């Protein structure tokens, strides 16, 4: 007669890792390493995110007319991007302290377009000819649809004074613009006065423009060139503009409604029509591990990224064989 | 194993106890079987299970990456904040590598040690009224039926009685 | 007869967290943790700290005329400012590169002014009447103490031409500013001359500012604006100003007799009549412990900074109930 | 624990037993106590001592945060400081509680190997001239006087005598 | 150590042996010798292996700093690239150091387990045919001539036979 | 008749730390750390670095006529600056956005030097007295070797309008600057016009430099100033300038055959007849040891820096006294 004492075996071919030996077959284990994804862009906890497409940042809030998807977008979760979007500024040139605005839009759920400025208003200066053939519009020439180019009327360009009163509530972002022309010739033409400017004021900007003539390769067939800036006029804070020629007026402005967890995320893909609680550039999330391997920028409820390839705990003891 | 225990002096592990982590076999002449030592059991299930979620839950607070775009005259920044979030992935990667290769051993040598204790525990209450085989087996002088048996997985086996 | 072996226990209630098992009840451990402070700000080994109070760092420095307490201050070990100071620029308008400037500070113990171009000393222009209702002192309107605020004389206000020669072993902050004026009317108003400029050169300084104009909202009574700058004068290099108008010329300038470790720190607190060796924005540290969790923006002698409610080692061992 | 003296064979420790943290407890017929272990226990007090004065050192060079300001159009370089200096703290304080967690398990397993192998340095001397009772203690077959008694705390049993 | 063997019940390794890690002495009428066990020390030669390597692949992806440069009046961001380079280094160091202090600590305690288990394992083959001296060493009642002595570490001792 | 068991001793004094004990004497033990350099910089894989010796990236790249070893420099592995090379700019100024371009300069291995503006080509200005006493050589006043400092001819710096066409298939590096004088009276006497400008651009840039009057200190003997700016040409792509006076027109420009991993070291030391797999500022690295000690910057196939003083692990066991 005999009593032994012993330990459980099973059928497992789970193996785990440990400092002094490799591919330990145990009886019992965890995987905490998430692998998979869907290989969707889904909404984020039911909000969708904004799928910009083929346009850019820039191209959707200058209101470039490729980009007329995006004239009124509603509240989103997280912003998509591609990598070089076609739509960006379809008349050359730069927009001033873009990659800090698009800082700010990473704080940014929701934005209510509003008329500053109608176009209509303009009535000393010509308002409805400031369109180019790098910017079309269903085979005609067209322009940025939020703001105004304005050119010399009856061969006279008078000295704009405009003055706009943030009297909303929320935080208005107001875009506006310079023109740069070719030579001389281009000036005079479309303003007449040969030397001119911008003035722009608030409560803090303290700005003065002044165009820049040179030589430039064509770009989307154009030679002369655009230069976006941009505010952010707090509440009954006024705007001030003052010009002799060569600026891009706002029309629209928007209204910062929401403030928020965002991200502008780097992505080809395209929407899932989908769902999930954590969004990674390659595809969603969805599992209960502590960690995950798929992408480090992500957005929501999610997995800490680690770049293993395998993370598996033993539980169990050393399997028999 | 640090503990000798487990693929040591217990050669191999059992198919037929199917109920627990540790546990007896016994022989006589009434038949023989395998019965789980559950307080043994559960206090690995608690140990395993506390290391598990110590593990996930230390890993909670940890870097997360954000995008941030910069120009064509920024590439210094940029790569300052490529190097940076590169950096912390590789700190934390490293963490969760190393925590899980040190706790895998701990755990395999925490199953070594409990088999150990479990055999000492009826080692030092069989004292000489058994042979100690050297497989992890006692086999006993007197007859030891059922009951018998039982007393030896109690902590009761009253040893003076044989 | 019996011998047996064993372990001491005693009546500790103390606890310890393992990775297995958590609050176990041991018979000595060691607690390495500091979780208190005197909530006070103190002088830091003796030697007490810049508490500009209600005034900002250019505040102080411009010598904005509520700031008179600081007008001549001695040897600092930190500098404390509060997170917005009502006192800063009573004339609106900004300081550039302030914030690389502030860093300058942080290697700073000890300024000592001195002047360089006497109030006396502008015969050809008036330097008295470089006041506003911006910056009033005893009932009066006043200006930034430290520059002057010089305007035309007999409505003629002729070329500047000021050197000043850096004889003095220790490296001098030089501070001096432009006004930006409403409009046309103003500029030749104050300054005659519409169309001005200030150059300054070092060294290695090369700069030509142009006043600019624009219409803005009023920020303490007014709409115009000063854009303040300033230089580092290495020893044996000369400072030289030439100006048209708009030119807040220096009058004092700050000697760096002492560098070495500094900082500024923010925090609503005042002065606790008090010494450290460890200081906190909330409180100084008094402790031997290797660790605390106070705050992570320390100064002096002190304990490691985490996150951690609770660091306990255990020395002693498992305690018996 | 994993060597099975503390809180297992020797079920639980002597509030009795004040001047030492592992000793032996006699009894005879001259009476009986508590004496203090001084070698294992000073063994004990070396190591927990280097354990601490280690981790402390270890911890000595470690991330310091200093103050940075920023204007309102650098918000992206801003950012980066601040999740630069977090994402350092997050790793010294997952270091320092990790590191905690697991020297504490040590330290507790430390202790118990000091007891399990002072129990068998007097296992080893008295070899068959005492009965195993399986609690931490020897039940002897001769008489043991207080001399006797000292003997086997001296490391001195002489076997063959008895 | 925490198993006991080394610098404890067996109080000094043995120059003279030379060809293995662990192993056995013998004395008998015939002379006396020293052999090595080749399994437990082929055994204990693949863990440290195994660990040093571990250790090293480990350290593998870490931190390497880059020279970046900036002008006087970008000191902020000069001072964050030196903080970030810095930081990391320290970070590194404290892994690598803490790393190589507590590996070495459990490398000291593997080699204690191996004497440990294989002192046992040969306690458990000779059961009562020979004394426990308490030292390392078993004194037979029997006369233990050569093929006696081998099959002690063979594995094969016939007990039985004695 | 007994047997016994046991444990290996030897004669060795290694000795490694622990947790609770440290100096533990075992019989065998691995260092991992490597201590020791060869003092030398080395070839990289028998690629030789550029050693700039006493010249900076500017006196090399714009051709400071001191730096002629340097005129066509072959492949390098990596460069080599001293902490302050004493042969910068000659004639005194700045080079704009200088640190972004060392920057760029980390991801290049070699430059192929080109003529894209001939010297001979500027016959309606004088093209051959733009020298100067700040940049001498063979005790005769020179310049900048790779743009030329075009003043007026006949008393007439007639407007300039050049373009250049980038048909290489290589990006281009193209350097300019602009000349900064004294007052009123140099501007006419170098370039006649009073007020001039340069206007440069390509498909993306779309400059407009004006020279700026101040009075500064004299640095290596004069007071003028020249300011430096590049660009990199795309393929394809024109660059454009327009100017009045003032003008540095490139002659070379450097074009960019191989990108890859590269550094710039800062060393004192000079070249050590060498070679290597790993280099330092400090010297070369021939070990196998997965950790060194000597300096974090280093370039090739290297050890991973740590700061410690010794890191050695146990193999062996606890070595007997
Ligand atoms: C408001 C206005 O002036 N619109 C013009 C525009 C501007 O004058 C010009 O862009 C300023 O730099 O120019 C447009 O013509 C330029 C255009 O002419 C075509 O014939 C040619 O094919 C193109 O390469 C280009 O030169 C324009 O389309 O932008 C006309 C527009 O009405
Ligand atoms: C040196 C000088 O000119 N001081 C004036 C000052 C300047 O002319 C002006 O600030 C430049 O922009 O203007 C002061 O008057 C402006 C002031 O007038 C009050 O009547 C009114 O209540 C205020 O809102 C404001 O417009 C000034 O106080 O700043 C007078 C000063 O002497
Ligand atoms: C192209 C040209 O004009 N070269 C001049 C040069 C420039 O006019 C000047 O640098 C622009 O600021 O000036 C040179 O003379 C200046 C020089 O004169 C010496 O007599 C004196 O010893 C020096 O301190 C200095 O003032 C020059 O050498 O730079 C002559 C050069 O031909
Ligand atoms: C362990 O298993 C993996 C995956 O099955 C295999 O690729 C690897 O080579 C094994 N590693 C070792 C050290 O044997
Ligand atoms: C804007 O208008 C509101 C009321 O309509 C007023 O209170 C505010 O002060 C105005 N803006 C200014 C002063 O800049
Ligand atoms: C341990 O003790 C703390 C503080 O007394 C208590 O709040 C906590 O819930 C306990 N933790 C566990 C796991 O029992
Ligand atoms: C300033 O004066 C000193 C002597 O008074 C002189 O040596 C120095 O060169 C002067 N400053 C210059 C040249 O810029
Ligand atoms: C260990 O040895 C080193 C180097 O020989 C010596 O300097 C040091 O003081 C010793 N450390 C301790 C704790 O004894
Ligand atoms: C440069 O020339 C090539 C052909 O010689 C031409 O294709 C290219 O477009 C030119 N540059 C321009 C258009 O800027
Ligand atoms: C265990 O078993 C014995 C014999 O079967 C029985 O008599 C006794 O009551 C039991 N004791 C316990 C603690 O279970
Ligand atoms: C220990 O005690 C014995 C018996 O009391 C005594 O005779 C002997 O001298 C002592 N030996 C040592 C080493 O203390
Ligand atoms: C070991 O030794 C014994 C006695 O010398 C011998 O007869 C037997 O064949 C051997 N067995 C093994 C497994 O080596």
């Amino acid at each position: 007669d005999q009593i032994c004492i012993g330990y459980h075996a099973n059928n497992s071919t789970e193996q785990v890792d440990t400092i002094m030996e490799k591919n330990v077959t145990v009886t019992h284990a965890q995987d905490i390493l998430e692998k998979t994804h869907n290989g969707k862009l889904c909404d984020l906890d039911g909000v969708k995110p904004l799928i910009l497409r083929d346009c850019s940042v820039a191209g959707w809030l200058l209101g470039n007319p490729m980009c007329d998807e995006f004239i009124n977008v509603p509240e989103w979760s997280y912003i998509v991007e591609k990598a070089n979007p076609v739509n960006d500024l379809c008349y050359p040139g730069d927009f001033n302290d873009y990659e800090e605005l698009k800082h700010l839009l990473s704080r940014i759920n929701h934005f209510e377009k509003i008329q500053i400025i109608p176009k209509s208003s303009w009535s000393s200066h010509e308002a409805s000819l400031g369109v180019s053939s790098a910017c079309p519009y269903q085979g005609k020439s067209s322009f940025f649809r939020n703001v105004v180019w304005l050119i010399k009327k009856n061969s006279t360009y008078p000295t704009i004074k405009r003055s706009y009163n943030n009297t909303n509530q929320e935080d208005l972002l107001v875009l506006w613009g310079i023109h740069h022309p070719n030579d001389a010739a281009e000036q005079t033409k479309l303003y007449q006065n040969p030397t001119t400017y911008i003035s722009v004021g608030t409560s803090t900007l303290n700005q003065r423009l002044v165009p820049r003539i040179a030589t430039r390769s064509k770009v989307n067939g154009q030679s002369g060139r655009m230069e976006f800036f941009w505010t952010i006029l707090k509440p009954n804070d006024a705007i001030n503009f003052e010009s002799n020629g060569n600026f891009i007026a706002p029309e629209y402005a928007y209204k910062i409604v929401k403030k928020g967890d965002s991200t502008i995320m780097k992505s080809e893909l395209e929407y899932g029509n989908c769902n999930t609680k954590c969004q990674t550039p390659m595809g969603a999330i969805n599992s209960s591990m502590p960690f995950h391997n798929i992408h480090p920028l992500t957005i929501g409820e999610c997995p800490k990224y680690v770049k293993s390839n395998r993370l598996v705990l033993a539980t169990g003891l050393r399997n028999s064989p | 194993g640090l503990f000798g225990a487990i693929a040591g002096f217990i050669e191999g592990g059992w198919q037929g106890m199917v109920d627990g982590w540790y546990g007896y076999h016994h022989s006589n002449e009434q038949g023989s079987g395998y019965a789980a030592d559950k307080e043994s059991t559960q206090k690995a299930i608690d140990g395993v299970t506390n290391k598990v979620n110590s593990i996930i839950d230390k890993m909670n607070t940890q870097f997360e990456a954000v995008g941030r775009e910069f120009n064509n005259l920024e590439r210094r920044i940029e790569n300052l904040n490529k190097k940076m979030e590169d950096g912390f992935l590789d700190v934390w990667t490293y963490n969760a590598e190393l925590l899980v290769l040190m706790e895998n051993e701990r755990t395999l040598d925490f199953h070594d040690s409990n088999v150990k204790n479990l055999y000492d525990k009826v080692r030092l209450q069989l004292r000489d009224n058994a042979k100690e085989l050297g497989n992890g087996c006692f086999e006993f002088y007197h007859k030891c039926d059922n009951e018998c048996m039982e007393s030896v997985r109690n902590g009761t086996y009253d040893y003076p009685q044989y």
